[PDB]
């Protein structure tokens, strides 16, 4: 039950350096890995031997010790950085290890990006199955931080609702995804439905309507 | 390292997982959490266990067909994790205080060379330290990863729906169409598009969890809008816990 503690966040300029730290439960008996993990990928090993990097690992990662604090360094930050950092040490003979609590590595100064919406209404063959969903598709906005707000007919609705968090596209932008779902007797109690979507002092909204096709 | 098993195991009940191959261990992340050593298991047998989880663990391993085994008896919702197939390198190493130094260094092979000497050469026959022991271990290779649910609830296939473009809907040269993957039961779902040949421009969104219990997601693929009419587009969902694959078709709106 070595604990192996590190900053919950850290975040670094593009194209800057940055640290992150794994400091022990208190006579460093033990070498340090390190891990990135992102997300819908398998974890990739990054440094072992504190020092000692893996294979296909860019040289602008780094490792080094100071007594029971072991320091992930990244030379040149860039945005495919942005992810979940785990340090870990065996503490005996012991064939087990511990991992550290983990960081979450930010990477500011990335280019802005509005976000573009998409509002897909129920389609036809949901709607002969009697369930009506309406999926608004938001994408290709930096930073990952948006919220979502339904309206029906501009007045607002919060039931039925459910929404995702911003993560990762392939292009290191970020996306996000909302549903409302409703019964077709409610889908066609309305004249219109929107999906708002605010981002950076601005606001994307789109509409559908029950009596328009798409 | 290919995880396989289960992805939904009953409370209570003993999840049983294997990992095909050709030093192997186990890690496991619960949603929200660090990672968690479980064990390992080398040529020679031994074996290696979570102090706080060997109550629990099993770990086995077939040279012959190359097979891992790992068990958890008697599972609970903590339990509920991604399971990862891992390949570990150990390595103990030894050190001699500072001028302290090891028997065959100072050109000794008897009884004794492994520990450190104060006074080397020197009537050898003097003090001796063992040496100290730093311990090296990281993991090699990670598996994809399996996720297994610990639910009492049964598993649901999923229902396919298209997303399709409308002429209102494109983005001049570019139009989005994708496909919604409703009510299923447990994760995870993996979608495709057109079995693999479509990755650009491709991205499938984390499912939400719905008050019905069942989960939901959609995958959304951004093409030109000019081949819409003559090209075909099908997303493959994938649904290994009831063994269901639906290939759907995504047509465009004819308005």
């Amino acid at each position: 039950q070595a604990v192996l503690n590190q900053p919950s966040s850290v975040s670094g300029s593009l194209g800057q350096r940055v640290s992150i730290t794994c400091s022990g439960s208190s006579v460093g008996n033990g070498y340090v890995s390190w891990y990135q993990l992102i997300p819908g990928s398998a974890p990739r090993t990054l440094i072992y031997g504190d020092t000692s990097r893996a294979s296909g690992v860019p040289d602008r990662f780094s490792g080094s010790r100071s007594g029971n604090t072991a320091t992930l360094t990244i030379s040149s930050l860039q945005a495919e950085d942005e992810a979940d950092y785990f340090c870990a040490s065996a503490e005996d003979s012991s064939s087990n290890a511990v991992f550290g609590s983990g960081t979450t590595l930010t990477v500011l100064g990335q280019p802005k990006a509005a976000p573009s919406v998409t509002l897909f209404p129920p389609s036809s063959e949901e709607l002969q199955a009697n369930k009506a969903t309406l999926v608004c598709l938001i994408s290709d906005f930096y930073p990952g931080a948006v919220t979502v707000a339904w309206k029906a007919d501009s007045s607002p609705v919060k039931a039925g609702v459910e929404t995702t968090t911003p993560s990762k596209q392939s292009n290191n932008k970020y996306a996000a995804s909302s549903y409302l779902s409703l019964t077709p007797e409610q889908w066609k109690s309305h004249r219109s439905y929107s999906c708002q979507v605010t981002h950076e002092g601005s606001t994307v909204e789109k509409t559908v309507a029950p009596t328009e096709c798409s | 390292l290919r995880e396989s098993g289960p992805s939904l195991v009953k409370p209570s009940q003993t999840l049983s997982l294997t990992c095909t191959t050709s030093t192997v261990g186990w890690v496991r992340q619960a949603p929200g959490k660090a990672l968690e050593w479980l064990g390992s298991i080398d040529t020679s047998g031994t074996t290696g266990y979570n102090p706080g989880l060997k109550s629990r663990l099993s770990i086995t391993r077939d040279d012959s067909k190359s097979q891992v085994s790992l068990s958890l008896s008697s599972v609970t919702t903590a339990d509920l994790a991604t399971y990862y197939c891992t390949t570990v390198r150990q390595q103990v190493h030894k050190t001699c205080p500072q001028g302290w130094r090891f028997g065959w260094d100072c050109g000794f092979h008897g009884y004794g060379s492994d520990d450190c000497y104060e006074d080397c050469i020197d009537i050898l026959s003097s003090q001796t330290l063992s040496a100290e022991d730093t311990y090296e271990l990281h993991v090699d290779a990670w598996g994809q990863g399996l996720l297994v649910t610990v639910s009492s609830a049964s598993t649901k296939g999923p229902s396919v729906f298209p997303l399709a473009p409308s002429s209102k809907s494109t983005s001049g040269g570019t139009a989005a169409l994708g496909c919604l993957v409703k009510d299923y039961f447990p994760e995870p779902v993996t979608v495709s598009w057109n079995s693999g040949a479509l990755t650009s421009g491709v991205h499938t969104f984390p499912a939400v969890l719905q008050s019905s219990g069942l989960y939901s997601l959609s995958s959304v693929v951004t093409v030109p809008s000019s081949s819409l009419g003559t090209q075909t587009y099908i997303c493959n969902v994938n649904h290994k816990p009831s063994n269901t694959k639906v290939d759907k078709k995504v047509e465009p709106k004819s308005c």
